[PDB]
């Protein structure tokens, strides 16, 4: 009755037809580590993470916007996707400056969670680490676009669920800045969910910057106000 | 140190100091931080 | 370099000094309340901002593995220096 | 593989195993598990009544020695309808091999008492008394090691906090030492270390 | 040997030692940690942490710290099942309250209809 | 491979029980014991005049809690709570705030001396190496109060020297 | 659903033992007010004691009336011997107020606790 079984390291489990490889990963509990997939926003894959050896195939595919055909056998734990994994995280980690300590995401990465559980322990690439000048995108959001991984995260959230389409890539190359061309301050409702949306250290709150780092909080149930929705 | 007594860095002290400890001139710990929570301050125009 | 309170004694680098209705002014009698006197503030304006004859340039902190890691930053700003996050201090460009 | 990651030796590992398997299959009273770690250190898991009989059986019978007793910790564990875990350690003198027996038990529900059968577990069975509360049923002397006469709490539970509830200070109004509830100096953050991503995939658990 | 067993509730409140006021006094809340936002990921999901309200953090004068009387405060007991959390929290004395589990929703998305002709789903930048 | 002690018997020749009887009626061994220690009295005494002569020490001795700053520069911290996360006293405390610069810092930085247990985690956690422990270790503390350093205490500290601890650094900035 | 109980079957041993036990507490008082030289009457003891056997008097599970007794029972050895100096028999009091009163009114002048 319309289900579709796929062999996740075997054990066999019914998915719904159409949907991706990745929620039926998550569906028996496992985690395919991702960038540019959000689950409220449009899939696209330009962060490569999300990789699977899908057997009888000598390529490896992704699974971020992957339709099931039917009855598959998914490797989530092989060898090539292991080192095809060890790759990308090292080929994303080259353009990416030392700014840890700094950064205001020390808690809160994604890179460094991901770096360990999925990367390398050596490093290469002697030379190069290019730099993007920043800009003054509003008082609400400070803005480091060097740490900005490209990922085209805030870009899709803007354009499909802010409607204000001030967000673009420019460039080819390394030289992708992503940002606003007219230096205009980008000011709208819901300009505060992008510093949420961003993975990286890239779009930061402006009041708050500098004032905690998030393994000393604590963190504790409430409700909003001065809204009717809650 | 007569061999290398400096260091090119212009903030130490010319007089060091010793353990002063028993003195009237020592140490005494405080809070460096600004405000906390800003109390409100009333209005002095007055009404009735 | 440093300011004096109203009250009569030195403030800090940041403005943490007291008021009149408090008491710990008063568990500062006797002993002196110490405070650095050279500031970090104006050390900046001291230096002589570097005008590097490159487009995008590298920052470590005078010594290498004795200082600050490698930051490499863009002075790409026509008429703002870079800054360095580490080094606090600027630079600019000249072709 | 080779350098930096400490090999396994598989002849040790058939050996607990076959070992392991013989002692379940002529002790089925009271056997449920016997596991086998990957480094080759046998446990087995217990019902808490055969106590007694398994360690009469397990220091005798010649084909294991094990004269030697070392420790007995109940580890506290929540979400368990039995909660407590002790844990005897075996040590053969003969033939350099180590058996974590472990038996679970409840919070009030007495073990037997293994001090008649091992001498060392005396000090040990009074210990685990004062800082848990599991009790042993037809034991000479129960008293409170570890801690404060006055205290009480069993206080390596988890129920107990890190901070205890008490906090001495000498007066001289009663011109002695008196017991306050705590005032702590400084808060003890206790920090969110819980990373997410799943470290280990072989660990797995299957979900609801 | 098989005794006389009667099959009822505990009362384990007067032998864990703890005093009356904290015994009851303060409430307890049983919830499954909410996925940190800035984050995507719920490995912190799948436990049941029961944890207690805050109180009072006053500033020691001093040092401009945060000192507490309050020893309940820093606990967090990780469970497998809220079954097993209401049934430890009604044994072990104290008043309780119980949250439910919310779960991310399973959508069905596609880069297909994201690219669509006459559909107003269109991604306009890609 | 074993060498266990004490297995021989007392000899049945008569000189050798006669030797045991005259170590037994003489005193003889208790007097050789007097002269092992009569040849330690006439060496000479390794004591150390302390206060004019102080003891040795390592280049990499743990002591003062002193920071340091940049050549010809401001502080060389950040507030980055590293240090903080690593103290296993938990003795760091940390507020930070940025100024107008724009470059992140501090307001507080204290540390209880009273707790700190002088591992060297917050000198080898540093990214920056701004904490270093310092080189001497005399603090001899009257009051209470003393042992709670500011910030001020610190950079005070760190600024009635640092060519030592640059010394130090210096020696061996390549082991750690 | 088996449970191998600690002493007794049903309650009527439970109040048994704990009337022995009492009865034990009470010829034990003024024993240890002539030895541990204490400041305090052999009435205000004696009432205290009645009074910490007062305030658990609504258990009703066997095995817990029995560790309750094996509890007061481990106490009266370490109090009969010389084990527990002055400091601990002076602790089971309360006379270093805490005088934290329990009305609505006092506890709003000094609030937090509802
Ligand atoms: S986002 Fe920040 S914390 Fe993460 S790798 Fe980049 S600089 Fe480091
Ligand atoms: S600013 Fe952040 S969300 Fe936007 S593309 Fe860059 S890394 Fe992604
Ligand atoms: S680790 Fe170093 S830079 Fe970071 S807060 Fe501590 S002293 Fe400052
Ligand atoms: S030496 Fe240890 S206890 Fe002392 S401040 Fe550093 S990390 Fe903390
Ligand atoms: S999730 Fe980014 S490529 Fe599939
Ligand atoms: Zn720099």
């Amino acid at each position: 009755s319309n289900l579709i079984e796929v062999f996740v390291d075997g054990q066999s489990v019914m998915v719904e037809p159409g949907t991706t490889v990745l929620q039926a990963c998550e569906k028996v509990g496992m985690q395919i580590p991702r960038f540019c997939y959000h689950e409220r926003l449009s899939v696209a894959g330009n962060c490569r993470m999300c990789l699977v050896e899908i057997e009888k195939a000598p390529k490896v595919v992704a699974a971020c916007a992957m339709p099931v055909m039917k009855g598959w056998n998914i490797l989530t734990n092989s060898e090539k996707t292991k080192k095809a994994r060890e790759g990308v995280m090292e080929f994303l980690l080259a353009n990416h400056p030392l700014d840890c300590p700094i950064c205001d995401q020390g808690g809160e990465c994604d890179l460094q969670d991901q770096s360990m559980m999925f990367g390398s322990d050596r490093s290469r690439f002697l030379e190069g680490k290019r730099a993007v000048e920043d800009k003054n995108i509003g008082p609400l959001v400070k803005t480091i676009m060097t740490r900005c991984i490209q990922c085209t995260r805030c870009i899709r959230f803007a354009s499909e669920i802010a409607g204000v389409d001030d967000l673009g890539t420019t460039g080819r190359g390394n030289d992708m800045q992503v940002g606003t061309y007219i230096e205009k301050m980008f000011m709208s409702e819901l300009s505060g969910n992008i510093i949420d949306i961003c993975p990286v250290g890239a779009l930061t709150s402006k009041p708050y910057a500098f004032t905690a780092r998030p393994w000393e909080t604590r963190k504790t149930e409430s409700i909003d106000v001065m809204d009717a929705v809650g | 140190p007569t061999v290398k007594p400096p260091t090119a860095r212009k903030f130490i002290w010319t007089n060091h100091k010793f353990n002063l400890s028993g003195t009237p001139q020592q140490y005494v710990p405080y809070s460096t931080t600004r405000k906390k929570i800003q109390e409100w301050v009333p209005p002095s125009t007055p009404y009735k | 370099g440093v300011r004096t309170s109203p009250t009569g004694e030195k403030v800090t680098h940041t403005g943490q000094v007291y008021d009149d209705e408090d008491y710990r002014r008063v568990r500062f009698v006797g002993r002196q309340k110490e405070v650095n006197e050279n500031f970090a503030i104006d050390l900046i304006a001291e230096q002589p901002v570097s005008q590097v004859g490159s487009r995008v340039i590298s920052c470590d902190g005078g010594g290498g593995a004795l200082g600050h890691p490698r930051v490499y930053i863009n002075l790409d700003k026509e008429t703002k220096t870079g800054t360095c996050g580490y080094c606090g201090l600027q630079f600019r460009q000249q072709h | 593989t080779r350098p930096t990651v400490r090999p396994r030796n598989d002849v040790a590992h058939k050996q607990l195993s076959a070992f392991g398997e013989y002692v379940a299959e002529i002790l089925p009273k009271y056997v449920q598990q016997v596991q086998v770690s990957c480094f080759s250190e046998l446990e087995i898991c217990i019902h808490p009544d055969g106590v007694i009989p398994v360690l009469t059986f397990l220091r005798d019978h010649s084909n294991a020695q094990f004269k030697s007793l070392a420790d007995l910790t109940a580890v506290d564990i929540p979400t368990r309808q039995n909660r407590f875990e002790i844990v005897y350690n075996l040590l053969s003198l003969r033939f350099n091999s180590r058996i974590r027996v472990k038996t679970y038990t409840d919070e009030l529900t007495p073990v037997e008492s293994s001090v008649s059968v091992y001498k060392a577990a005396n000090w040990y069975e009074r210990e685990i008394w004062d800082m848990f509360g599991v009790f042993f049923a037809n034991h000479p002397d129960l008293r409170r090691i570890l801690t404060d006469y006055g205290f009480e709490g069993h206080p390596f539970r988890k129920d107990f906090p890190l901070s205890g509830y008490v906090e001495l200070r000498y007066d001289d109004e009663v011109k002695r030492v008196v017991a306050e509830p705590v005032e702590l100096a400084q808060e003890f953050r206790k920090f969110d270390l819980n990373s997410p991503w799943e470290a280990f995939p072989a660990y797995r658990q299957p979900p609801e | 040997t098989q005794l006389i067993t009667v099959d009822e509730k505990l009362d384990i409140t007067t032998l864990t030692g703890v005093p009356e006021e904290h015994i009851k006094t303060r409430k307890a809340r049983i919830f499954v940690p909410a996925r940190n936002n800035m984050q995507s990921g719920v490995n912190n999901t799948k436990k049941w942490k029961m944890e207690f309200d805050t109180r009072e953090r006053w500033e020691n004068p001093l040092m401009g710290w945060a000192s507490t009387a309050d020893p309940l405060s820093n606990l967090v007991l990780t469970f497998s099942t809220k079954e097993d959390a209401i049934a430890f929290a009604e044994k072990n004395g104290w008043s309780y309250d119980v949250e439910e589990r919310k779960v991310p929703k399973p959508k069905s998305k596609s880069y297909g209809a994201n690219f669509s002709w006459n559909k107003r789903t269109r991604v306009s930048t890609k | 491979t074993y060498k266990y002690v004490n297995l021989r018997e007392p000899s049945m020749d008569m000189k050798s029980v006669t030797d045991r009887a005259a170590q037994t009626l003489l005193w003889t061994e208790l007097i050789r014991g007097l002269g092992m220690t009569l040849s330690y009295l006439f060496r000479e005494p390794a004591t150390i005049n302390y206060p004019f002569e102080k003891g040795p020490l390592s280049p990499r001795f743990r002591g003062e809690h002193a920071l340091r700053r940049y050549p010809s520069g401001e502080e060389r911290c950040i507030a980055c709570k590293l240090c903080e996360a690593v103290c296993p006293a938990q003795a760091i405390t940390i507020e930070a705030e940025p100024r107008a610069d724009g470059s992140r810092r501090t307001t507080r930085y204290d540390i209880d001396m009273t707790k700190c247990i002088y591992c060297g985690f917050c000198q080898e956690a540093c990214p920056v190496d701004a904490i270093v422990e310092g080189p001497n270790f005399e603090f001899s503390t009257e009051t209470h109060e003393e042992l709670l350093y500011n910030k001020e205490k610190l950079l005070n500290n760190g600024d009635k020297w640092e060519a030592e601890i640059a010394a130090n650094i210096q020696a061996d900035y390549l082991y750690r | 659903t088996s449970v191998k109980p600690i002493f007794s079957r049903d309650m009527n041993e439970a109040k048994r033992r704990v009337r022995e036990l009492y009865r034990a507490w009470y010829r034990e008082v003024p024993n240890t007010v002539h030895l541990f030289q204490l400041d305090i009457s052999v009435k205000q003891g004696r009432d205290k004691v009645r009074e910490m056997f007062k305030k658990n008097a609504h258990v009703t599970d066997p095995r817990v009336v029995d560790l309750l007794v094996i509890k007061g029972k481990m106490e009266l050895e370490e109090t009969i011997n010389v084990w527990k100096q002055r400091t601990h028999v002076m602790r089971f009091f309360h006379e270093t107020e805490a005088p934290r009163p329990k009305d609505f009114l006092s506890k709003f002048y000094v609030g937090h606790d509802p």
